Order: structure tokens, then sequence, then C-alpha cells
DNA sequence: ACCCGGGATAA
DNA sequence: CTGGATGTTTATCCCGGGT
RNA sequence: UCCACCAAAGUUAUCGCUUUGGUCAAUUAAUGCAGGUAAGCAACAUCCAG
């Protein structure tokens, strides 16, 4: 039978026993650093070997075994039998030791004692190898083509030829043909020649380009030939023999001032990341057990730390054939429970057939994907006096994500932002030895503080990031009690009040005590305060009751409570996923209710490319989600669909001038032409009112959906696309 | 007009009883919700709800039987119910009215007025008045503070209807 | 003498 | 913030140390 | 370097338009939906690219 894997998300606090929480937190704090050092150390070794001897075997070292040795080199342990080591293992360890001493001083890192780290190394390094393969497979050919274009000087030749023909006043017809004959076609021939490892015709490239090409080819073996006479296909099929060439390609790109790209994957994020927790890892690192854990006791050991009676852990899927195999991932806050059913032993609407298109009558919904508006849905039965229109805006989905980002950028301590700015000045993606070493030193200079700030959720916090700061409570219109940013609770009985602002200011201090009592009783607030601070806060609260007029007590309380101001970044990350899932289900509910349960969706062919000044949009993942929910979805061409008036097929134009919709660009530009509004030029389109003359006004999305309906009706009647929209 | 009686205990010592009379005919939903909470036949009620906000010479407040800090409370109709009308006004001392956090935010909390409150008209729904035990109301009021925090801990031990 | 951590390799 | 590629473990053997 | 949603008027199917009536969980919470409690379902991590 086939195999599939499903994952269920949850939280540590909900399934993890309190007694075993602290061991897990330390384990993540250790694994995260080791993995990060493994990435940096591995790159450091390669740049040391490649920058000193071009005869290095970098191509042969891309294997899980080498990464495991690198990961273990950072762990101090009692060495076992030495004669049982394989020759490959000895060579890898010797190579690692060749630079181990230098790297530690460069990175200012000390070995960490972590017994039973074999499994952790295997999983983390397996991911490392996967990242290395995927990174090159995705961008090897893409970057090679860019380098070839730069070597051919396509931009320079096009500019020179275009300007030369401008002096001769040649038309676009001649210019676009001369450029094609003299630039594009020769470039294609050069690419074809390079694709087979053979040099291009002499004279097409300058001496420097030819020398660089020879240097690039020297990376490969002289007698080696690309499979199927295609370098691009060979790399995908056999990437094992192109890593060194990929590095040389990156070096050439940097030499030509091209934007640096990360050839060697690196973990730059300081927030802890998810790590696998195998049964053995749980047995040794978490449970602190000191003996072998057999498979039969695997479930018993797991049940000692987590509750297996929860629905999340129990069987799932059709026929309850999916079982939890004692494997999961966690980053200290979130948990991913994996389930598998196997043992651990190792169509466009135009091209639809008659049997389908003719049976969709009365159930087609037209969707126009916009930029600011994610979707503009209109039902085919809509009329002017019957508006079956639905708008799904970008604000609805990005409400939570934008809110978290705003909170993070406001609560960032001055020291943290300065450290981030200083660290960001170094180009990590660069392959230069000097620059990479400088980045390592810069990162290591503030690695401790950054980890402490971002690890405030679980790691002990000893440094206070908000000194000389006074905090006070406040209440909004909805009677929500906010402590600077902390949400305490909603005071449902806050409106009843006497005349505002009594002359006795000291009464405000007494109100602070009431707010403190409303705050210290909150579950999420009490759990974040240690016993000693809570006792001191209570003592200060008692003093405030006896001596409200003294502001020193409030200042001390604010200083003690400054810990709570640290944001739980991991929880925000988990909440972002929940909000996205809720919005996706929210969208499904709206589609089913607003239009119908068995509605058929028609979507445009626009791919929504990512562009500057335009944040991402849902174009590709949306189709997968809609098809997963079971909504019949079909694609329709958008060619000139919004360029004509639905009422009379006349051309449309933009006429209103509006202040720059993007507020940050208002300073740069007062007004810009309207985006989503159009009017019909033809004067006969509208039953115009008297004395002024007028024309029908349309929305860009509204016109598009109306034209989509016209195409749908024409296809249903004759199955031929209208000539106007073809 | 249904009558409501409360037993008030301060610092563990009973201090008296207060009797309220509700304008059920004028404010049906609020009176019904108040009656249900006082009876306690639904497994919950004012039993144990303290007076968390008492301002001397101004007002008494209470009815938080879930948190006892002015943030909790619910209603038989759910989390909140819409308002009904303002046929009654805070024109006399001792009037019993609902404490809320805005339109349609009424819950279980209530407040008792000790002086005329013309400014509160059109904001809070008045649905009752004190008919007996006004001396106990003054006694409870004397224990309040300008900030609303009571000098002593006052809790309604029992509630009922008559 | 006789057994316990801890590492290492392997399918 | 969105899109794309690849995973998602458990036995068996040997020794310095301890007793 | 900014922005929750429903609907009415300007209005003609009228804009990152103006005025209105209404909606609410705010959150640094919770694994989510779902059915009125039990039932049934729900792919996660790493890296890279913009
Ligand atoms: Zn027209």
């Amino acid at each position: 039978p086939s195999k599939r894997v499903i994952t269920i998300k949850t939280t540590i606090k909900g399934i993890w026993k309190y007694d075993y929480r602290q061991p897990l937190y330390d384990l993540v704090h250790t694994t995260n650093l080791l993995v990060t050092h493994t990435y940096a150390f591995t790159k450091y070794i390669f740049l040391k070997e490649l920058a000193t001897d071009e005869n290095f075997a970098f191509n042969e070292l891309i294997t899980k075994d080498f990464f495991v040795e690198v990961f273990l080199s950072l762990v101090s342990a009692k060495a076992g039998n030495s004669e049982r080591l394989k020759d490959t293992t000895k060579r890898y360890r010797s190579l690692i030791g060749k630079h181990k001493d230098a790297y530690f001083e460069d990175a200012k890192y000390t070995p960490i004692s972590l017994a039973y780290a074999q499994q952790i190394a295997l999983y983390e390094c397996a991911k490392v190898q996967t990242a290395y393969f995927n990174n090159m497979k995705a961008h090897f050919g893409n970057r090679l083509r860019a380098l070839i274009n730069k070597l051919f000087k396509k931009k320079e030749k096009v500019e020179s030829l275009t300007k030369e023909m401008e002096a001769n006043n040649f038309s676009i017809k001649e210019i676009k043909q001369a450029i094609r004959k003299n630039v594009y076609q020769p470039c294609n021939q050069v690419k074809l020649a390079i694709t087979k490892k053979n040099m291009p015709e002499s004279g097409l490239l300058d001496d420097k380009s030819v020398t660089q090409l020879n240097e690039f080819f020297s990376m490969y073996a002289v007698d080696y030939t690309f499979q199927k006479e295609s370098i691009f296909y060979d790399v995908v099929a056999n990437p094992e023999k192109h890593f060194k060439a990929f590095y040389k390609l990156a070096q050439l790109s940097e030499a030509y001032e091209v934007k640096p790209f990360a050839c060697f994957p690196l973990r730059r994020t300081f927030i802890p990341c998810y790590m696998t927790v195998d049964s053995k890892i749980l047995n040794y690192h978490i449970l602190k057990n000191k003996k072998v854990l057999k498979m039969d006791e695997k479930f018993n050991a797991w049940g000692r730390v987590v509750n297996l009676e929860r629905k999340a852990f129990k069987s799932q899927g059709c026929k309850k054939t999916l079982h939890f195999q004692g494997t999961l991932e966690t980053d200290g806050v979130g948990v991913s429970i994996l389930k598998q059913n196997t043992d651990t032993n190792r169509k466009y609407i135009e091209k639809l057939e008659d049997a389908e298109l003719k049976q969709t009558l009365g159930k087609c919904v037209l969707m126009d994907p916009g930029r600011r508006d994610l979707l503009y849905c209109m039902k085919e039965t809509s009329r002017a006096d019957k508006k079956e229109i639905m708008i799904f805006t970008k604000n609805d989905r990005s409400k939570c994500s934008r809110h978290f980002r705003r909170l993070r950028k406001l609560l960032q301590p001055s020291q943290i932002r300065e450290a981030e700015t200083y660290l960001s000045g170094f180009a990590t993606k660069s392959v230069n030895m000097e620059k990479f070493v400088e980045y390592i030193q810069a990162r290591a200079s503030v690695k401790d503080i950054l980890y402490e700030y971002y690890g405030n959720e679980t790691a002990k916090s000893i440094t206070e990031f908000y000194p000389e700061s006074q905090f006070d409570f406040k209440v909004d219109q909805k009677c929500n009690l906010y402590y600077e940013n902390l949400f305490v609770a909603k005071i449902r009985g806050f409106y009843p009040q006497p005349e505002h602002e009594p002359n006795d200011i000291t009464l405000k201090s007494h109100m602070y005590h009431t707010y403190l009592q409303i705050m210290l009783n909150q579950k999420h607030i009490s759990e974040r305060l240690n016993s000693e601070k809570r006792r001191k806060i209570e003592d200060l609260a008692k003093a405030i009751l006896e001596q409200p007029h003294e502001s020193g007590h409030k200042t001390t309380i604010s200083s003690l409570l400054g810990k709570l101001r640290l944001l739980p970044f991991r929880k925000m990350k988990f909440s972002t996923k929940l909000f996205s899932d809720n919005n996706d289900r929210k969208l499904v509910k709206n589609i089913k209710k607003k239009f119908g349960a068995d509605a058929v969706l028609v979507l445009g062919n626009w791919s929504a490319p990512n562009t500057k000044y335009q944040d991402p949009t849902r174009n590709k993942g949306l189709r997968r989600m809609l098809k997963k929910n079971g909504f019949p979805l079909y694609l329709i061409d958008e060619f000139r669909t919004s360029s004509f008036c639905p009422k009379c097929e006349s051309d449309l134009e933009k006429f209103k001038v509006i202040p720059n919709p993007r507020p940050h660009n208002q300073e740069k530009q007062p007004k810009v032409l309207c985006h989503g509004l159009l009017r019909c030029k033809n004067m006969s389109c509208l039953e115009q009112q008297t004395s002024e003359g007028n024309q029908r006004l349309w929305n860009r999305d509204q016109a598009a959906v109306l034209n989509f309906r016209k195409i749908l009706n024409c296809l249903r009647e004759t199955k031929q696309r209208p000539p106007l929209f073809s | 007009m249904s009558q409501v009686y409360f037993d008030v205990e301060a610092d563990g010592q009973p201090i008296g009883r207060v009797v309220f009379k509700l304008y059920n005919d004028i404010v049906p939903k609020t009176a019904e919700n108040f009656r249900a909470l006082c009876t306690g036949e639904k497994g919950f009620g004012y039993a144990g709800s303290p007076f968390h906000r008492v301002i001397p010479d101004f007002m008494l407040q209470g009815g938080d039987f879930t948190a006892g800090n002015g943030t909790g409370g619910k209603s038989i109709y759910g989390g909140k119910f819409p308002d009904e009308n303002f046929k009654k006004h805070h024109d006399r001392p001792g009037l019993l009215s609902m404490a809320n956090a805005g339109p349609n935010t009424n819950g279980s909390q209530f407040f008792i007025t000790t002086v005329p409150c013309p400014w509160l008209d059109g904001k809070h729904v008045v649905f009752g008045e004190v008919v007996d035990g006004y001396d106990i109301v003054k006694k409870v009021e004397s224990l309040g503070s300008p900030s609303g925090a009571t000098k002593a801990r006052i809790v309604v031990a029992k509630s009922g209807e008559l």
C-alpha cells in the first residue's frame, strides 16, 4: 500500500507535564546553537579549504556523514574505540580538526557537553543535506543563465545597439529585429554551446570572459560529460558533481557586482527553531534515563511526559488507520505531532467537455484576483438591483500578521535594534573569506544578548531591557485595561463613574492597586511571575495602600514587572498559523453561505508576480486550498477583459486623479491617477442626465467580472471565445 | 413588582438585609435576568458576589459572582443582551440600575444610587428601587472609599425573591 | 573475576 | 509575507570504568 | 513605511472617495473547525528565492 504523513499542531503547555518542561527548554537552547554553529562551521571549513587550495575535494564532502562529524565536533564527550572508526570518518574528523581550533577562537565558542547526541546530529544533519541539495537544484541553472548573460554583456550590447539605431531614427519594427538578430540569437547560440561543455564560437566573447569560462570548466573533470548533453538537466539529475562549480558561479557573480546570493545555507534567525524529539532523545535528554529503551516500552516512556488519551495523539484519518509513532517536533512553545500509517523499519473553462460545461448552468461564480483586494466574487445571477457581490480584502487576512509586526517594531529595546542594525551591515550571503569571518565575529559579539532577548520565553532572564522606565495603566473606549501594551482584561462595569477628574490626584494611586489586583489574578500574567517578585509586588501593593501618595512604589513595581513586556515571539508565530487557518475557513464559510453550497468557481489566469511596492498575494496556494475544500474551480483568460465597457463594449479610461493611495509616497508625489475606477468614453452608453452630460462609471473588478460573464455566456451558447476578448 | 432581598455579611459578620422592588412591567428582560440571578436555581447567582466598587455618597456596585473584581459576569441570555429603554431615570436615591460597559453590554453587575444622577440618564437602565433596609445601605456606604475600594470585605451571603 | 554508560556503525 | 524541494528511526557491538 | 467587517445615500453596479446605522475577543489565550455536552475531520519542519 501507499504511504502518507499528517501533522497536528499543539502547544507545550497543553500536553507537556510541568516537571519535564525545563529539561526540554535547555535541550532546544542547546540544539539550536549547535545546528547554527554547524552551518557556520561547515561554511567556514569550505571557505578555508577553497580559499587556500583549488585542488580541494569539496564536491565529495557533501554527505550526511560529514555533517554529522562536524556537528559532533562541537560536543565534548568521552571517546570510545578508535580502531572501529571508518577511514572516511577518520578523514572527516581530521579535516574538521584542521580548523576546529581556529574556528572556536574566531566564533568565540566553547564546546558543550551533550551526551547521546547521535540522534540529534543525524536528524539535524539530514535536514542540512536536504537544504544543500534543494538550494542548488532550485537556482543553479537560474544563476548560470544570469552569469552567461553578464559575460555576453547583453545589457551593454542592447543599450549600445539601441542608442546607435536611435541616431539613425530606425523604427521599433527594425530595432526589435536588429537586436534579435545581433544580440538575442548570438546569446542563445552561446548558451547552447556552453550547455554541452563546448566553448562558443571565437569572437563572441572577450578575452576575460573566455578566461573565466575556462576557469569555470576547470572545476569539472576534463573527461566528464554532462548527461544527455544538457548541463541544466545534468545538475538536476546528478547535482553531486556541481557543488564546486556552483561555488565558482557564486564567486564570479560576486566579482561582477551581482546581488549576493546564499550558496551555503545558514541559520541566521536567533529565535529557537523546531527540533525533532525521537523516543531515544526523550529517553536520554529529557527523561534523563540511563539505559536502552526498547520499542515495546516506547509508548510507555512517551506517556510519562505527555497524555496519550488526548484526541490529538489518538488515531486519526479515514478508518482510524493513522497512528502516532512516538515522533514529534517542538521549538519550546509549539509542538508538531506526526502520524503515519507505516512501520518505522528501514482545466480552462474554454476547453471543458460538453458533458461538463453544459451541466454547470446556474452555478458559476466569477472571481477576479486583485492586488489590494484578494478576491472579487460575483454570481452570474447578479443584477443592478440585486447585488450578489463579495469582496475579500487583503486587510482581512493580514490583520493578525500586521498587528504582530507593529507590536514587535514598537517594543524592541534600544539595545536590540542597535545590535540588529550593526549585525545587518555584514553580507552573510557573500562567499568572501574576510567578509564571512567579520560577520562571524560581529554575530558572536552580541549572540548572547540576542539569544537572551529572543529566548525570554523559556530561558532565564537576568538582564532588564527597559531601565529608567515608568509604566502606568490605561483604559480604552471598550473598557479594556492596558498596561502599556499588556492586555489585562475587560472591565465590564467601568462606565458608571462620578464627575471625572477629582481634585485628589492621590486617588489614582489607589486605582492602580485595584488594577494590580485585576492583573495579578490573571492566569497568563501570574504564570509569568516568579514567587519572589510576586511577594515583593504584593508587599509594595500593601505599602501603596498604606501610602498611596508615594510614587516610588509604582516605579519599583514597574521595574519588577518590566519582564512581562518581552514579547513571546514563538507564540506570535504559532498564532499567525492559527489566524491563517481561521481566515481560510472563514473564506470557505463566506463562499458557501453568500453564493451557495455547490457553487462553481471561475478564476483568472493572472499569476500575481511579486514586485517591489506590492506585497505578496494569494494566487497559487489559493487554488490548492479551494480544490482541497472540494469547490469545482476553473480558469478563464484575462486578455483585455477589463479594457472594454460591459454595457456597450466601448473602451474604458481612467479619469479621476486622487491623492497617492500609499500614504508614505504622498510626500514624494501629491496625486496619482486612479487605479480601480473607469468610465465609458462613448456618450451613448448612458441615459445621460440633462445640462451636464455623463457616462457610466465602473469598478475595475466589476467590469472584469461582467466581461467574464459575457465570455461564459458566449462559450455556453457557441463554445467560441468572443473575438473582442481574443 | 417582584421584591428581592439580600443578606449582607461584612468581615464574616452579618450586618443587615436590604430589600429591593423591581419595575418588571417597565423593564421585563432586566428584571427577569436579575430575578434569575438572585434565585440561584440555575446553579449560579449573586451568592458570594462582593461589593468591589463602593464610592461613598455617590454609588454602590456589585454583582460580580465569577471573579469578584468587576471584570466577570454573565446573563441568562448569554454574554450580553441589548438594552430595552430609559422610561426610568436616576431621579431618587436608592435606585437599582444595571452596570455595563456601553450599549448592549449589560451583564450581571448592578449599581445602587445614593444621590440623584441626572447625567446617567439615557446610559444605564433603571429597573428597581430600595424599599426596606435603607439603613443597611447607608451602613455599607459608610465603609466605602473615594477610589471605590471598600474598607472591609462585603459579600452577599444569600439572595432570594419575595 | 563481572556489570554499567557511552560511543560508534549499520539497514 | 508567499512559493518550492526533501524528510518525518531503531538494533548491534565494544571498552574504560567501577566493584 | 499606514489601513477590521456588513449594509444605505451621494450614484449610474462610483474610487485605498465623503457621510451614516450596525457588527466584536479585546489578547503577550487557546491546537483549529464542527456539531449544543461525548460523535467526525484538519501536513509539519528546514533552507533558498523575492
Ligand atoms: Zn459604455
